[PDB]
């Protein structure tokens, strides 16, 4: 019945060929403690039943969206993220957002915003382009006109064209740094609100080909180890300029397929790393990224009715080794949960319980019935029906200039 | 001067020096969202940060001010940059700089902005000479951190540093050969120096792959870069590849030796390979062993790659 519980599945533990390293000794102990909670049941004498706590999520959530403790004084720089991650997982919950809260998170998001574009991450913050993407999306997510009208569009393009550089990267602010996080931001928010000019991605699209390396995955820039985070965000932001054909897209499938941990059944973000939570996005999404990509290149051979990925072992290890009994998921049994890993877990449940290919549409939803999540768009990590609203509306209007 | 977890530290609005000052407290609007229950002493220090950040005061105490502010919060991008603004209109000695950074780093390693403000600094002093041990410090504690390899790969691309590293990879292959990190800083260290095409240096870095290989046969890290640098030019370019793996398949098998098996069929079955016939089903079987015995948690994309053969092989 659960993968992760049948007998052959203890074959999966690791094989150190006694030879230890500080790699095999903190998988070992990783892996230790999944099988703990795996045989709590047979341990227990109870029949395991695999349930998301939504109710325990949402008080958790509901509560977060307006006040933190001090334990969140590190994240002053980042409330426009706080809101998409709650937002988000609400909205991946099934969970309305109060037209009173709606408002004052747009009114928030606008303190945020620079006069010369973009969004901070406080009132009065310089504008960057990580809590930019946060604000766009968690605008989105709300999707009415008034937060719509929230981003100054002609000030973002501005302020995106203040960073671009002549390779085709873009820093992550000014006077900051440059990796393929910022290529995704930049894409991700230029298209939604429709600011996309002839030169804006000039060149980005080659740029970000250059960080895909020998393992076939994706580095923050060109010689960098291949990770999960990135690699999500360079095939996303080629998903958007219609440009993924720039990566050697089959090198890259057997990377991340390879990225999913054979015994704790979720995903690392390196190879001979340890498995995370969050990770079941950034990882795990870019299946249906590479399914789409394949497709729109008429492979013939893609499945029909799943992801390349095991589902169920995803869901099983969200379900059994990332939720807190108190609300909120994380990233392995023993670590503290917070708001980003609530966020990522959800939506990577979304994509394990979700496939769709055109006419196609086939679930998986391990546990109980009421554990089916909304689905999330695999480039936007918001719902499809708030990534079509929004487009549909920033198209009314002209691309600046 | 006054350490901010010092026993007689004391809060900003009780210095005589800031009497003059008034703060200005974060306006978050009338009903507050993602709110955060800030301590006595991070607003404090934030509130009057924003009062310097104002009025733009590039004053010595507006400098002392940030380094507080950064302590509470090394992830405050805006304090950094005012603190870049102060080092330079003051005109702060930058090696004093260069310890401070140095200190917060071994503090807070996994953090963007303390490796760009570094980053910075070597390119304002336009001086690498202690970047290549001040990195193998931070490796030293966490061999794998990202922001301290981006670095080194940094320093040693732009000052041409490249002498020394193919050895310090050696090192550390030695310490931990699971590392990825070190696979990747090695295949860093050779493309941007000799090449994989010197022949010479293919063949001593498969050697060297292979051997670590026989010893540590579960190790996917040797295996992908054997993969990597072989991929290029194409499996079926190497004809004793094939079965050399197969040698050691009895007794140093794993998965992962299957896997490059039907990674060598493939390219062969696109290179007009004699008998494609049996390599055809070489593959599929290798596929069905390793989607329904050997690799199962990648069963949907073995089932893929014996379909996606069979769909041009046939
Ligand atoms: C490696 N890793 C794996 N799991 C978590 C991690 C991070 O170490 C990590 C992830 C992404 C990036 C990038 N870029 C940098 C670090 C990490 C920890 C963490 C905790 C919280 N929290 O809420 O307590 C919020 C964020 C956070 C804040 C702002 C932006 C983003 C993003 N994106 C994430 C946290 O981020
Ligand atoms: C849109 C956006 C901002 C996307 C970025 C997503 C993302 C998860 C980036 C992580 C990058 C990073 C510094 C990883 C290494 O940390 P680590 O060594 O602690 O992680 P690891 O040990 O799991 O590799
Ligand atoms: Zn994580």
């Amino acid at each position: 019945p659960l993968y992760s519980l049948r007998p052959e599945h203890a074959r999966e533990r690791l094989q150190d060929d006694s030879v230890e390293t500080v790699t095999s000794i903190e998988q070992a102990k990783v892996e230790e403690k999944i099988q703990e909670v795996f045989s709590s049941y047979k341990f227990n004498h109870l029949v395991p039943r695999l349930v998301l706590q939504r109710e325990k999520h949402f008080h958790y959530l509901k509560r977060g969206l307006r006040q933190l403790t001090d334990a969140y004084e590190c994240l002053d720089a980042s409330r426009p993220w706080l809101c998409y991650w709650i937002l988000h997982s609400l909205e991946l919950l099934d969970e309305p957002i109060p037209q009173i809260v709606a408002t004052d998170v747009c009114q928030f998001l606008e303190l945020c915003q620079s006069p010369d574009g973009g969004f901070g991450g406080g009132p009065g913050q310089y504008p960057h382009l990580a809590p930019t993407y946060a604000a766009v999306n968690a605008l989105c997510i709300i999707g009415t006109e008034e937060a719509y009208n929230v981003i100054n569009r002609e000030k973002l393009l501005q302020y995106l064209y203040s960073l671009k550089q002549p390779d085709g990267s873009f820093l992550m602010h000014v006077g900051g740094e440059v990796d393929v996080r910022s290529a995704y931001c930049a894409a991700s928010v230029a298209s939604l609100t429709n600011i996309i000019t002839p030169d804006l991605f000039e060149g980005t699209a080659e740029w970000i080909a250059r960080c895909q390396n020998w393992e076939g995955g994706i580095g923050g820039v060109p010689g960098m180890e291949a990770h999960g985070g990135y690699t999500f965000c360079g095939l996303a932001a080629l998903v958007i300029l219609k440009k993924e054909r720039s990566l050697n897209l089959k090198s890259l499938l057997q990377w991340v397929t390879s990225r999913q941990m054979r015994f704790e059944g979720g995903f690392q973000g390196r190879c001979n790393k340890l498995v995370d939570g969050c990770y079941s996005f950034w990882q795990a999404g870019l299946l249906p990224l590479l399914h789409r990509a394949l497709h729109a290149q008429g492979d013939p051979a893609l499945s029909m009715s799943h992801w390349m990925f095991h589902q169920q072992a995803l869901q099983e290890y969200i379900l059994m080794c990332c939720q807190c009994p108190a609300g909120g998921l994380l990233d392995k049994p023993g670590k503290s949960r917070d708001f980003y890993h609530t966020c990522y877990c959800l939506s990577g449940l979304s994509i394990a319980q979700h496939f769709g290919s055109g006419a196609m549409l086939h679930d998986v939803v391990m546990g109980v019935p009421e554990n089916v999540l909304q689905p999330t768009h695999p480039v936007y990590n918001i719902g499809p029906d708030k990534v079509i609203q929004a487009t549909t509306h920033f198209l009314q209007k002209p691309v600046p200039g | 001067f006054l350490s901010l977890d010092s026993p007689t530290y004391v809060l900003y609005r009780d210095r005589a020096e800031w009497a003059d000052i008034d703060p200005v407290p974060q306006n978050d609007g009338p009903s507050p969202v993602v709110q955060i229950i800030y301590s006595e002493k991070f607003r404090d220090v934030y509130d009057y940060f924003r009062a310097v950040l104002q009025r733009d005061e590039r004053s010595e105490r507006a400098f002392k001010l940030t380094r507080d502010a950064i302590e509470l919060n090394a992830a405050n991008y805006t304090v950094w940059h005012f603190r870049r603004v102060l080092l330079r209109s003051l005109q702060k000695d930058l090696q004093e700089e260069m310890n401070y950074i140095t200190a917060i780093i071994e503090e807070q390693p996994k953090n963007y902005q303390v490796w760009h403000h570094r980053r910075v600094l070597v390119e304002w002093l336009k001086d690498p000479s202690q970047e290549l041990e001040f990195i193998a410090d931070i490796l030293n504690q966490d061999a794998k951190n990202y922001h301290a390899w981006q670095h080194r790969q940094w320093v040693i691309q732009e000052f041409r540093l490249w002498d020394n590293e193919l050895q310090y990879v050696d090192q550390l292959l030695k310490e931990d050969v699971r590392n990825n990190s070190v696979w990747n800083q090695r295949h860093f260290v050779i493309s941007n120096t000799t090449g994989y095409s010197d022949r010479a240096v293919l063949e001593r870095e498969v050697q060297y792959t292979l051997e670590m290989i026989k010893l540590v046969p579960h190790n996917e890290s040797a295996w992908n870069y054997l993969k990597g640098i072989l991929q290029d030019r194409g499996l079926s370019r190497y004809p004793n590849l094939l079965n050399q793996l197969l040698d050691l398949q009895p007794s140093h098998s794993s998965p992962y030796l299957i896997a490059f098996l039907v990674d060598i069929y493939e390219d062969m079955l696109e290179n007009q390979c004699d008998n494609k016939e049996d390599i055809l089903n070489k593959a599929l079987e290798l596929c069905e062993i390793l989607a329904k015995e050997k690799d199962t948690i990648r069963k949907e994309y073995w089932r893929y790659i014996g379909r996606s053969l069979q769909s041009k092989h046939s």
